């Protein structure tokens, strides 16, 4: 006579696999808009659920973060290494210029950066 | 006249007239008297008249 | 500085009957004059929905606030309004009748009331619609409903087996290209299909009262029955819904050719609301044949009655009845009726101009542009098989169309030119 | 829907001395909180009154009355129509004050609850009719 | 700690080791309530979603987890001000003015006793100076009472008492309610023992 | 070079404003809620749980510049 | 004060009218005097059960209240 | 050129103070909707949805901000 | 070098602002609290406990930026 | 150093920003305790002990901000 | 060198915004007073000795202030 204790009002939740089937994820969450895609529907229907979709790709996320950060230590020059050559002469250039217009004091400090202009 | 219970709950409601001055949680309640004893008041006269 | 007319009057020199295109014109015709003018406006709805979003409406991209808005708005703060059907016209006598009883006088009439959707037509519908859980969907959201309800977004979310039919009332009817969405539902539907959300035994069928899709355009109709052949659809023409079974699921139609009716199950059921055609206009001695008034194709001024015009679906002309093609008809109506009170001559020309887009797929769509001799411009029938392009312009129309009609009804925001 | 200028009602269980009255131009008394002021225009809204004063302006002059009265205790509307009804325990002029007579056997209390808040009320008015008699 | 003073060569050992062991299950303590949760504990802490992107809410989802730790992690700042507090009034007491002219008898000859010390402070010392000295010494420990007492209760009230109230309930429904219904026919069956009051 | 990199370590700084901000929108809140209870303390549930709803959102924009600093400081 | 006589005890308005003006009721004239009087009796009604008469009418007697 | 570019980076900077303002401004509103829904709690629903509204006007002019910025930043 | 070191320790010290909206927030919030109290003293308890709930969440914010002080002050 | 030492102390006068909000609040909080106890003086002293208290809280933050004041400045 | 004296002598200065905030908070201080007397006249002498007290507590920043300000100018 189980069934004659068991109350009712435990059926306001069906819980399966630790999440409530119960839930109107049409209208609340990732999943409520409607103009999703051919991709994020079916991504949403393999998970059926976004919390168990955020979870994953929480994980996910170090994972790819950490290795995209390796590629570009170990590769990363094919793309950058001209701005690196460039702004190291144009440091240099630019460093070199300014010797020429500049005031230098008995020792070489520029003490009058607001002179000018062009001195700023 | 309806009793008390069923006239707080309608007179909260009350959102035309302003009562601010005492408190709604209060001016429903005196209300509520004077609601009743115009009514009892004005019966006694009549049936003492008569 | 400028005081707001009254609307307790006996009559007046402009008259307007509706709020959606009625009351975009009376706001446009002040601006025209500069209120030199009384017009009064008597409209029957409280709440014009803005069925030109209606399908990125159905995926969510606009908010039921965008959505829903109130007659008033549509009018301006100087022009009366007054929520009162007209009862009956009298152009002999030139005044108006109202449900009240108030008579009214008018020296100009423009009538906007165009078609009236009547729920009854098909026994069953409003009462299967409103239910929250019912397959019964349509093309518009009932009164009953509040911010919390969103049914309309399930018709093609939940659609997991069974037989599906798309119904088409009787034209002339509201809502020809804006509010076909079979050909977004099938690219839903056939993802549904390759992971096993959809059943594969369902069928998916086009129930069309009429034997064409657009009457007064064949080069659109000719692409839409191209297309639905190249998706797979199937159709049938000359039938149109004529029961609902709530109860256990039962579709009565009709094949008006054939006059043979059947009843078949139904799983996920689409239905444009069909529209009816009012007595105290036919009383009146005004509309021709269906039902729509018989005016000028070119100036829009009524046969008969050179004071009366008419201007949107109610309107006969040979041509789609859109709101782009509103647009067009505001403009001349304001212009006519703006010399008819000065008896000057009618130079304002309505060409047929008649724009809607049509959405070939989930986020792409293509625009259905025709003349009154169903000749289109450069857009029409134009990206239509989909691409970037398409892409792009279905962005424009679902994310920044919505968001302009508070415009249009505020007056901040004027027609296309 | 909507009423005339205005008009004023001030009944007492025992007698009524303005079953319905337009020349006066103002109203004002005392509120739990505050002191308010009732004329023409003003919207609808409830009020209770404590025993304090009641002072309403005449245009023209009303036999019997002084316009200045010390109530007891009543209830105020003022309805949607634009009209205002006073109703109170009962009325009299400050000239029949007849001020000095107070704690003449009453003073004596309980300690309670109840009669600390009673005590609280009737120290009140007391302190209140020494002002109004000025 | 006073009784382990003799157990080892740092009076503060069993306190050095308790505040790393402290720290480690209290930082522990929100790591566990994670795994408890499952797979959806970010729903547990941010609840439902926004966007339709799953990179989107990562980021959402990962301010949402931090935050949950630093819930925690930030109310140590609360144990560093009590040690602060701890340690300026240790420094003011074990540096407090002590001299022989306060020595009965003094023998220190050579600290200061048999020199000329004068100042240039205030006179009348033991009115104006040294009461003020003590003025400061009360406030030292006033404010180290209300820092201590204050912070001491805030530092548990939150890392337990409020942690736990805002990731943790107790449901209202039951399942089963099978001593109710015992209790009114074991009554009944007591009912004349109950009439002889007992 | 040199100056981009003080002021990006500088915007850093600036973005402990709306943490200034964060915590009187805070005591406001809680501040209204104090009264909104006394004024009808039967309805505790509704009122707490939005009060922390919008604290919710109020952090949330904290958070979310502090994002945006590391990022500026680092991009 | 009015509202808190009525919030942390069961005092009715009209009893706090009452309790207001039993300070000054010599005060007033004799016309509103006779007015302030409350008498009448209360029986609970069985053929001779109880019997109860009601003159305080400023006490627990007419008007209870909670604090008393 | 870098003197430009070093105010690019402060002007990205300046992007949060919106974000300071609008967490302010978000806890007046919900203080606000509190007291209101404790003077009449009936219209929860009514009340509820147009504090997000609301809300969600703000974040509009806050992500108006960041683009703003990231324009300047590189345009 | 010694003007990045410069600016490190001047952010430092903008971490003192919070420190002063919280200073306003907290009498906010108590201000508040004395009204709500006065307005029904029956569930002072109530009141109580959402009163110091809310200043704890106050103080977090300004202690949690005292650590991005130290942070690009040390990093 | 004497700029580092220039640029500590500049910070170290930041840190009466906090004691200027720390006046404004406390003002703010005994105008809640005056409005307040006319309302319902019958708990003064109650209203009292809770107005003392948060001008505690306030100098909390006060304290707070010269300890890392001082602590910049020599450290 | 003689720059730490110039930001010091403007540190010093700093201490003039507390001396504002200070004039405000007690603009308000008293302007809930008045209110807060018309409400409950009965305890003018309880309100007007609180009143006075607050006002006792804004000048503690004040002192603290001009006191930190002296020091940091000489220190
Ligand atoms: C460059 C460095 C590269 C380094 C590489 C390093 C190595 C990398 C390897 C590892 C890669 C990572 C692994 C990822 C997989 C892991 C699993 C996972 O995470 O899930 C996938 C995951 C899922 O994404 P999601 O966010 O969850 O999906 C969102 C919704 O759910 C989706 O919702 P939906 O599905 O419903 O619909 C989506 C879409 C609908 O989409 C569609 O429907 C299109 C479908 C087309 C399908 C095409 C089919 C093709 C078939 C093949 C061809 C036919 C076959 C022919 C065969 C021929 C044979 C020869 O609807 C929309 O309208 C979307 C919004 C509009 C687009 C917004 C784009 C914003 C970009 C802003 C920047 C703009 C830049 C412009 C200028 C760029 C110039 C360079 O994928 C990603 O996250 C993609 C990366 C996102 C990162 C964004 C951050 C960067 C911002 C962009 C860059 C900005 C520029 C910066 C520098 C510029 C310098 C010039
Ligand atoms: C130096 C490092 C410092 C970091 C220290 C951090 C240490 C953390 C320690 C915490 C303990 C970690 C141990 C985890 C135990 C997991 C055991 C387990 O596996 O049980 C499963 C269990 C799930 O079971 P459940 O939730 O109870 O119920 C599941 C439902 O029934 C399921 O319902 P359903 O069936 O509807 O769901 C569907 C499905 C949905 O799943 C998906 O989302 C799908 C994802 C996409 C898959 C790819 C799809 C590809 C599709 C291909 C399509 C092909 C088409 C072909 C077509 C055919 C064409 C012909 O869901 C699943 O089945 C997957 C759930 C399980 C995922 C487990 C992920 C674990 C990742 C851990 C990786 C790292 C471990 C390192 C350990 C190192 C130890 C030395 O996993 C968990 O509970 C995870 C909880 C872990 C939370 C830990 C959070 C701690 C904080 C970490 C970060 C803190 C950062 C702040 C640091 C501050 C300094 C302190
Ligand atoms: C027809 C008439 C014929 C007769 C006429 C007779 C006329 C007589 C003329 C007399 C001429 C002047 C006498 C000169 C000889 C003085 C000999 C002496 O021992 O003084 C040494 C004494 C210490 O100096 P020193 O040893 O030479 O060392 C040099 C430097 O001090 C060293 O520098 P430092 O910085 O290192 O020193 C620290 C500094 C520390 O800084 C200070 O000076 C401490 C003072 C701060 C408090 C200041 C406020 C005092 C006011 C309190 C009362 C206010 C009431 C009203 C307030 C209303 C507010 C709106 O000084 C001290 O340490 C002071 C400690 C000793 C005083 C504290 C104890 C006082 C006992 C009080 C008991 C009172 C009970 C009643 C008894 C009265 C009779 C015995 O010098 C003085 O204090 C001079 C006193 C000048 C008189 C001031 C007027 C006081 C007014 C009292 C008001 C209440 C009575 C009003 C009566 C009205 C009558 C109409
Ligand atoms: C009352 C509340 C307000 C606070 C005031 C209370 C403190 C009042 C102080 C009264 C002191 C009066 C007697 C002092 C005389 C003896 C000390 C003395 O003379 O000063 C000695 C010396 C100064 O000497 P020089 O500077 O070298 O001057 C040389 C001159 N040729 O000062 C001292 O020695 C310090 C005084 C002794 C400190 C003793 C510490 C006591 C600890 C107190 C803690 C109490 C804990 C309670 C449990
Ligand atoms: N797809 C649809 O189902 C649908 C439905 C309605 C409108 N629309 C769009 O709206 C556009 C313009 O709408 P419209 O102006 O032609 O008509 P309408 O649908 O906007 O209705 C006319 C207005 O007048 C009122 N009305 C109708 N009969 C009336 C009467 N006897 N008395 C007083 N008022 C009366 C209506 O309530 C309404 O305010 C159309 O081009 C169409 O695209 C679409």
């Amino acid at each position: 006579m189980w069934y004659k204790y068991f109350s009712k009002q435990s059926w306001n939740l069906r819980v399966w696999r630790k999440a409530n089937l119960k839930y109107n994820q049409d209208d609340f969450g990732m999943t409520q808009p409607k103009y999703i895609a051919r991709f994020g529907d079916f991504r949403f229907r393999l998970v059926r659920t976004e919390g168990a979709l955020r979870g994953c790709m929480f994980f996910v996320g170090f994972g790819c973060f950490s290795i995209i950060n390796y590629l570009y230590g170990r590769y990363g020059y094919i793309i950058n290494e001209s701005s690196q050559k460039r702004a190291a002469q144009d440091l240099l250039d630019n460093d070199m210029a300014a010797d020429k217009i500049l005031f230098k004091n008995r020792v070489g400090a520029p003490t009058r950066p607001l002179r000018s202009l062009d001195d700023m | 006249l309806l009793p008390r219970a069923q006239f707080l709950n309608l007179f909260k409601y009350v959102t035309r007239h302003e009562a601010v001055e005492p408190e709604l949680e209060y001016s429903k309640n005196y209300f509520f008297e004077l609601y009743m004893a115009s009514s009892v008041y004005n019966a006694l006269l009549n049936s003492s008249a008569s | 500085k400028r005081k707001k007319t009254s609307g307790d009057l006996d009559n007046y020199d402009v008259l307007f009957v509706g709020a959606n295109l009625g009351g975009i014109c009376s706001n446009h015709f002040d601006k025209d004059t500069h209120g030199k003018y009384k017009c009064f406006v008597s409209f029957d709805q409280p709440i014009n929905q803005i069925y030109s979003v209606r399908i990125p409406y159905e995926q969510q991209r606009v908010r039921k606030s965008e959505y829903i808005h109130f007659s008033k708005k549509s009018i301006n703060q100087f022009t009366p309004s007054e929520m009162l059907a007209v009862k009956e016209i009298l152009p002999e006598q030139n005044a108006v009748v109202l449900s009240s009883g108030r008579r009214i006088g008018y020296n100009q009439l423009v009538l906007a009331t165009g078609l009236k959707h009547d729920f009854s037509q098909i026994k069953g519908f409003y009462e299967a619609l409103e239910h929250p859980e019912h397959p019964v969907y349509a093309n518009r959201d009932p009164e009953t409903w509040r911010s919390a309800q969103h049914k309309y977004s399930k018709y093609i979310s939940n659609f997991k087996s069974g037989d599906g039919y798309f119904c088409i009332p009787e034209y002339p009817y509201a809502g020809e290209v804006e509010c076909f969405n079979f050909f977004v539902s099938d690219e839903v539907w056939k993802w549904a299909q390759h992971h096993g959300a959809l059943s594969p035994k369902h069928t998916f069928t086009i129930v069309n009262a009429n034997e064409k899709f657009v009457h007064y355009c064949d080069s659109a109709d000719a692409f839409i029955k191209e297309r639905l052949e190249k998706r797979g659809i199937r159709v049938e023409y000359n039938t149109k819904l004529l029961e609902v079974h709530q109860d256990g699921q039962k579709a009565t139609f009709i094949n008006t050719k054939t006059g043979e009716k059947s009843v078949r199950d139904y799983n996920n059921l689409y239905s444009i609301v069909p529209s009816k055609r009012q007595e105290f206009l036919d009383k009146a001695g005004l509309t021709n044949g269906n039902g729509l008034l018989n005016v000028d194709h070119q100036t829009l001024q009524h046969k008969k009655y050179k004071n009366i015009f008419g201007l949107g679906d109610a309107a006969d002309l040979p041509t789609t009845k859109t709101f782009w093609a509103g647009w067009y008809q505001i403009a001349v109506v304001r212009n006519n009726v703006k010399r008819n009170l000065q008896g000057q001559t009618l130079n304002a020309h309505y060409d047929g101009f008649s724009k809607v887009p049509l959405f070939t797929g989930h986020q792409t769509l293509t625009y259905v542009a025709h003349s009154y001799g169903g000749v289109g411009n450069w857009q029409h029938l134009k990206h239509n098989n989909g691409g970037i392009l398409a892409w792009m312009r279905y962005r424009s129309w679902a994310k920044g169309m919505a968001k302009k009609f508070q415009d249009f009804y505020n007056g901040a925001r004027l027609g296309p030119p | 829907t909507k009423k005339q200028k205005m008009e004023v009602t001030l009944r007492t269980p025992y007698k009524e001395y303005l079953a319905n009255f337009d020349g006066f131009s103002r109203i004002t008394a005392k509120t739990n909180e505050a002191s308010l002021v009732i004329q023409n225009k003003t919207p609808a809204s409830l009020y209770v009154l404590p025993p304090g004063p009641l002072k309403i302006r005449f245009t023209s002059e009303v036999k019997n009355v002084s316009g200045d009265f010390l109530h007891t205790g009543g209830w105020v509307i003022v309805h949607a129509d634009n009209t205002c009804e006073i109703n109170v325990m009962d009325l009299f002029d400050r000239k029949e004050v007849r001020a000095d007579q107070f704690e003449k056997g009453n003073i004596q209390d309980l300690d309670t609850l109840a009669g600390k808040y009673a005590a609280k009320s009737r120290k009140s008015t007391v302190r209140l009719f020494t002002k109004a008699t000025t | 700690h006073g009784w382990t003073s003799m157990l080892s060569h740092a009076v503060l050992l069993l306190s050095c080791y308790s505040i790393i062991i402290m720290f480690l299950f209290i930082l522990g303590m929100p790591t566990l309530l994670l795994y408890d949760f499952g797979i959806f504990f970010l729903a547990y802490l941010k609840g439902a979603g926004k966007y339709i992107s799953s990179v989107a809410e990562m980021m959402f989802d990962y301010t949402a987890c931090l935050v949950f730790y630093i819930r925690i992690l930030a109310q140590w700042i609360r144990v560093v001000l009590m040690v602060v507090t701890f340690i300026s009034l240790s420094h003011y007491v074990s540096d407090f003015d002590i001299t022989n002219s306060a020595l009965i008898g003094s023998e220190n000859q050579s600290d200061s006793m048999n020199e000329l010390n004068t100042n240039f402070s205030m006179t009348y010392y033991i009115l104006t100076v040294l009461p003020g000295k003590f003025i400061y010494w009360i406030y030292e420990i006033l404010h180290t009472f209300f820092v201590v007492c204050s912070q001491f209760v805030a530092f548990f009230a939150i890392v337990f008492w409020l942690f736990l109230f805002l990731y943790t309930f107790f449901i209202i429904e039951k399942h089963e309610d099978f001593f109710s219904k015992k209790r009114e026919e074991r009554k009944k069956k007591l009912k004349e023992l109950w009439n002889l009051k007992n | 070079m040199l100056l981009v990199k003080a002021v990006k370590v500088l915007v850093m700084g600036g973005c402990m404003l709306p943490i200034a901000f964060g915590a009187l929108g805070t005591g406001v809140l809680f501040a209204g809620f104090n009264v909104a209870l006394s004024r009808n303390p039967e309805e505790t549930e509704s009122l707490f749980n939005n009060t922390l709803m919008g604290f919710a959102l109020i952090e949330t924009f904290i958070f979310m510049s502090i994002g945006l600093g590391f990022f500026v400081l680092f991009a | 004060c009015i509202e808190f006589a009525f919030k942390k005890a069961g005092i009715p308005i009209v009893r706090n009218f009452l309790h207001s003006t039993e300070g000054v009721i010599y005060g007033l004239p004799q016309r509103v005097q006779r007015n302030l009087a409350i008498n009448y009796t209360v029986k609970q009604y069985k053929e001779g059960k109880a019997v109860s008469a009601k003159t305080i009418k400023t006490l627990q007697e007419a008007f209870p209240s909670k604090g008393d």
